[PDB]
């Protein structure tokens, strides 16, 4: 059981690693579920890549804010 | 798996 929750600051973004593979869900301002994309963390390696890879694709679908407010630069 | 959305907000 892997549930989706708003990605930290992203007003309408969801990200949960469905098992060993990753599942992304993006909503609209009206909260309409737009996109559900799948990733795999096995290719990446670690937890940060898990979140950081999700944000990359999802942002252009309506994900705008921050997942880890620590200024990753 | 144990990570999920919980990893994002951290």
């Amino acid at each position: 059981m892997n549930e989706f929750t708003q990605i930290s600051g992203y007003v309408n973004a969801f990200g949960s690693q469905r098992g060993s593979v990753l599942t992304v869900k993006v909503e609209n301002d009206e909260g309409w579920t737009l996109v559900e994309e799948d990733f795999d963390r096995a290719d990446y390696g670690s937890d940060p890549e898990f979140v950081a890879e999700v944000s990359s694709y999802l942002k252009r679908n309506g994900g705008i804010k921050d997942l880890t407010k620590v200024l990753t630069r | 798996m144990k990570d999920l959305l919980n990893l994002f907000n951290q």
